[PDB]
């Protein structure tokens, strides 16, 4: 088919230039004289210009002589129109039209809108016009949407993104003091209006505004309750915060250094340094030697804040808070950790010898059994003549029938060392233990 | 420049009739004359050129005739598809000038306007203004007068109504009248009434709403 | 002048006793014969007793003969009644009367109630009977108040402390199984009630209860403001799907029946019909015995789809897929499962005896050690003479140093059973074992 | 014992009427018969002794009579302050026995009962029970029948009725019928009706209320 798509319409202050393009594609451009004709908003049509196949013969009416010059680029099939000293009178729809041969336009394009006005471009506002609260039920449930305050023409108003076209009506937008207003009424069928989402779709070119106001039912007033005095946003989706307890051994042991970690994940280069705040039971422990590293990984950054704690502090179920803050945070996020109040029982620790039916292989299996203890938090290791033995594995603690926990620690060793007698010992550390540490040994 | 005069500037005629719309020029233009037909919200379409040679796609109903200084477009049996504005452009000399045009309406049976009032949207209220809209859909003739009334029966002047061109299918018209007040000025009143007068009914068709609920 | 004031007597339970005094004034009491008459609640009259001028000659109707003793003290001017071994029948009003003539009572006292009962005293409950919610306006705005469940008689009901007495009615209390009920209705005139208050005043002596129920108008059934957990620009993710492998026991055991489960959580109670499509190896098994059915919960619904499988199908590395869909789903959610392909090692299974330093307590601990095996998937239980033993706990499998897994099964038993020798056996089932089933025990 | 037999058991008559109450005795009591008057509430006062002997006060209009086994009391020109219950009592031998009683009722023009239904109190509901009360005030004659109806028109039996004695001033009666349910059971239904049948009207006086609101 033959097509003529114009482009470059818009708004321009008086005295400003504009260049319209009329991309043609469906025939041999070079074989026809092209024209440009505009039509005022009042509907009168005016011939604007003529240009021979070659582009060496032009003609213009007196109303535009000098300001406009039509040109073409046969190499690209596109026609053109450059206007230099625009007036408001020059406001209209410009149509590039192919010449039919007999001094008449056989084909016209879609037209582009051009408005010459000192006024500034204004984005419109859309309003879903649901019917009256007094639900006037019947069959013809007519609805509509108001599009008010936009400049300049035109806008594209459609329902259901285009599907609903029956019973619709769109009113020639009109203007009152530098602003346009347009309404559309869709006299849809009874059926059950609230069944298929009827949406008012409006787009404005000059401001790149595409809005879809779903038309929702005007329900009966006064039934529930407004927002229960909820303040400004106290959360969002962005950096995340996690808190971690020190390991049972670090705290229970005087020597070791307990630490409470707070890690903040999911952040990028636009939001660098992040605020950190530590408070023991809300007490202002203003960055109490809290080292805070910033690492690198998958594509984001993860900050790691570590606060060295006082052994007894944690043990006294005190509260350890971590308050994180940054510009993108609507409200600061603060986590909290503490030692849970719990019953305590001392671990009855036993060491079992490798089963007799295994005194053949090169390796043997020492088993450390830990039972009846509370809380579940514990730490057991194997030791040889003082040095922390390697090659032992620990089961996770399991909850026995009587509410207590048990667990085993297996140690694999070369039989030689076993029969020759060596100092292999299971050493456990649990809060409910003499000095937090017992260490049952072997015999033969 | 060559000037073209069209007569009549408007025409309403009963479906099936025969139209003889004219076009005249100021000087001799031989047989250089076109007839384009613009249906509302649409681009012109070439109908006839060089006095009477029909264009491709154009039905035998339309027939141009005449030459010298005064041509005549003639639509045989009018139909809905023919509601449009018709222009007669010439091409003897430059610039190509056109005539005023000719609007076309189809005299069909009278029809009762389906009215509908719409109270401001809560979304708009939040904004600070109030627009009460009233839709007087599918009706004929075009002659109709609507008037807003606030409390009791007090008329106003800040109205903005808009009209549609005669619709293709139903041959009817439609209108959207809207009163635009301030939130405040909307609130210091209660009842709102859209009152429509139209040949179809003796008693004014009225639809009203009271803000005491929504 | 002549006036008889008998008094005394309140409430007493059966078999009890009570002394009735009668005060005489206004006459030479010492010259008359006196009578004791009782009138029951039914309003019937009964002659209780008679006494001579100076005592001595007394008479008592058969009924009271033996239980009653009429007397007098011609000094304090008092007639008396000694009631003993009381029966229910005696419940009545008691009056002393004078014989002023030829066998006729000419003057009687005021009277004193006596109710014999084996019921406990109960305070009443008062209820403001406001008129119907459907405000039946007119002129005669009758109101009332119910007084329910009290014992014993009587109670004093007065409207507005007595200020209102015009248009009131008080209904004779009725004995509904040991407890009473009384109501009173008042009828106002003129637009005066809603404005000027009205209260129901009721007092009960035996319980010292004075209650004043203000009669407030009937108001509609509706209260404002339910949640305050901030309806933030929050929502729910939608349904979730999870898939589960069959138990290694079902699969390795011919007789058993392995199944592949797909569970869908967070199903809206308003859309319980989710479409669960199953696929073995990408080929639909429309049905194939997919047993689906829902469960209600915390507040949501959980759909559970079970697809029976053929033992070998799982082992032959087939891939079971589960595709769930429903209206609120932007796109169908699918999940797949298949037996992880990898090495295979039979587990070394030994049984360790309770450590010698534990042969004192009443309970002992048998330990089953399972080592060097792949893959993770295993199942171990304890058995005694065939029956699956109770009270054994299993650790979750742990990854040893050499890529293999180990794990223990603890069994607690009463020492008696241990030394007397019993058939306790650790029973493991794993794919790498010959016949997928080994059984270790104590050579005892 | 010598049981006395007063007859009738209750009577109604207009003011000024002359009425005769009677007593009979098993064994002969010669002339030893008294007559007492007990106006609702107050104590009994001696009216007549030795069959005819009037006691002090007794206005002439009271007349006792009889001998042997049958005695009769007779009141002329019924004066308001006669409305009471009368009892005769032999005094021939021991024990002294009375003759039941005969209650007096005044006759008056019929009157229409003012009924009123009362839904349970919120205060009671909280407690766990429900009592719907219905008040059939000021009416005559005493003969009346009320019946409760839950949903539609289903009758019930678990009720508790109570009438008052003929009122002094109005000469009318009153009644309070109360239906007592359990909260739950009260909650399973919607409508409650108190239906009254009475000489005054052909069509049963009905007052109903729907739990749908209160
Ligand atoms: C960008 O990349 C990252 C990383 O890249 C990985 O990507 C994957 C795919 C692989 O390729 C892998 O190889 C890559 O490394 C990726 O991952 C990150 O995001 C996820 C979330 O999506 C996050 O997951 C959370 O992890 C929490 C545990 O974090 C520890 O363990 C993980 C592994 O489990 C480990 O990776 C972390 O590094 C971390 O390990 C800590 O490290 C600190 C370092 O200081 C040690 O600190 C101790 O503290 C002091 C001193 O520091 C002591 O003295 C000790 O000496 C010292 O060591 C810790 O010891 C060490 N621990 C361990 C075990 O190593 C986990 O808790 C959390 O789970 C909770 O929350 C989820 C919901 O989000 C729930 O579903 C869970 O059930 C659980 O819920 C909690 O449950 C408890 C009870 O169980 C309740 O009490 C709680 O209330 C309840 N709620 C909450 C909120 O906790 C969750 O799983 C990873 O940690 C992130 N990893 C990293 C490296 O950043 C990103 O997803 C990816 N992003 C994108 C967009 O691509
Ligand atoms: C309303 O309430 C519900 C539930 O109410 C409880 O809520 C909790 C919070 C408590 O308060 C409690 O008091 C309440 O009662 C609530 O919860 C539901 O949603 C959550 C998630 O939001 C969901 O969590 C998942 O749970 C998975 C484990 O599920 C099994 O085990 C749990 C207990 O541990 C049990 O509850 C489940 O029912 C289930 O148990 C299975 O059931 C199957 C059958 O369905 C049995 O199968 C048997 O086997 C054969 C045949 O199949 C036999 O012959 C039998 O016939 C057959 O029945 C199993 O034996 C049985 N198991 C056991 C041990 O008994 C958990 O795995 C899952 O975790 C995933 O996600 C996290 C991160 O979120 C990851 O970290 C995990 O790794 C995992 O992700 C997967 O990981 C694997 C590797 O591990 C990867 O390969 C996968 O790719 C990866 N992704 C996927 C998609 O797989 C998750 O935690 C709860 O289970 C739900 N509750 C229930 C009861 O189902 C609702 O949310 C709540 N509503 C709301 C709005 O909050």
């Amino acid at each position: 088919e033959v097509k003529l798509q114009e482009s470059g319409g818009g708004l321009v202050q008086p005295g400003g230039s504009l260049k319209l393009s009329c991309a043609t594609s469906g025939f041999t451009f070079s074989d026809y004289y092209m024209y440009w004709v505009r039509q005022t908003p009042e509907k009168r049509l005016e011939w604007v210009a003529y240009i021979s196949n070659g582009g060496g013969s032009t003609y213009y009416p007196d109303t535009v002589k000098g300001r406009f010059t039509i040109s073409r680029d046969n190499a690209k099939n596109t026609l053109y129109l450059q206007m230099s000293r625009l007036k408001s009178e020059d406001t209209a729809m410009y149509y590039c039209a192919r010449h039919g041969g007999y001094y008449a336009m056989d084909y016209w394009g879609q037209g582009t809108t051009v408005t010459v006005s000192s006024a500034k471009t204004t984005a419109p506002s859309v309003y879903p016009l649901a019917p009256v609260c007094g639900d006037t039920t019947g069959s013809s449930v007519t609805l509509g949407c108001l599009v008010k305050g936009y400049f300049p023409e035109p806008v594209t108003l459609t329902w259901n993104s285009g599907s609903l076209s029956s019973g619709v009506h769109t009113f020639p937008a009109v203007l009152q003091s530098d602003l346009y207003t347009l309404s559309s009424s869709v006299t849809v069928t009874s059926s059950t209006w609230p069944s298929q989402s009827i949406t008012c779709n409006v787009a404005h070119p000059a401001s790149s505004t595409k809005v879809d106001k779903k038309i929702e039912p005007r329900g009966p007033t006064i039934k529930p309750c407004p927002p229960c005095k909820c303040p400004a946003p106290n959360l969002l989706g962005g950096p995340s915060v996690f808190i971690f307890p020190p390991k049972i051994k670090d705290v229970l042991m005087i020597s070791l250094s307990p630490i409470v970690t707070c890690v903040v994940v999911d952040v990028s280069e636009d939001d660098p340094d992040v605020q950190i705040s530590w408070f023991v039971n809300n007490v202002e422990v203003h960055t109490a030697q809290t080292q805070t590293h910033r690492e690198d990984y998958n594509s984001t950054l993860r900050v790691v804040s570590a606060l060295p704690i006082q052994h007894q502090d944690w043990m006294s179920g005190k509260e350890f808070k971590c308050k994180v803050n940054n510009k993108d945070l609507p409200a600061p996020i603060e986590r909290t950790i503490s030692k849970p109040k719990g019953s305590v029982r001392a671990p009855q620790v036993y060491v079992l010898p490798p089963p007799e039916e295994e005194m053949t292989k090169k390796q043997v299996t020492l088993t450390c059994m830990v039972t009846d203890f509370m809380p579940e938090d514990i730490y057991v290791e194997w030791t040889n003549n003082g040095k922390t033995e390697l090659n032992y594995k620990n089961t996770e603690p399991v909850l026995d029938s009587d509410g207590s926990y048990f667990m085993y620690s297996k140690l694999r060793v070369e039989k030689k060392n076993w029969v020759e007698r060596n100092s292999y010992s299971c050493s456990v550390v649990h809060e409910g233990l003499h000095n937090h540490h017992t260490t049952k040994s072997f015999s033969r | 420049d060559i000037v073209l005069t069209q007569s009549p500037s408007s025409l309403s005629a009963s479906l099936g009739d025969t139209i003889t719309i004219t076009c005249h020029a100021s000087q001799n233009i031989n047989v250089w004359l076109s007839w384009y037909q613009q249906k509302p919200g649409n681009i012109p379409k070439l109908l006839i050129y060089k006095a009477s040679n029909l264009h491709t796609g154009v039905p035998s109903r339309f027939s141009g005739s005449g030459s010298g200084t005064g041509f005549t477009l003639t639509i045989s049996s009018l139909q809905p598809e023919d509601i449009a504005t018709y222009y007669c452009q010439q091409g003897q000399s430059y610039p190509l000038t056109f005539g005023g045009g000719t609007k076309l309406e189809i005299k069909r049976a009278d029809a009762a306007p389906t009215v509908s009032i719409f109270p401001p949207s809560s979304e708009q209220l939040t904004s600070g203004g109030a627009s009460v809209v009233c839709f007087l859909n599918n009706f004929y003739p075009k002659d109709i007068n609507v008037k807003w009334k606030i409390d009791g029966s007090e008329r106003q002047n800040g109205v903005l109504n808009s009209w549609t061109d005669q619709d293709s299918k139903d041959s009817t018209y439609s209108m959207s009248s809207t009163l635009t007040l301030t939130k405040d000025e909307y609130e210091r009143h209660n009842s709102y009434t859209c009152e429509a007068t139209h040949k179809t009914s003796t008693s004014p068709i009225v639809k009203s709403f009271n803000r005491n609920e929504c």
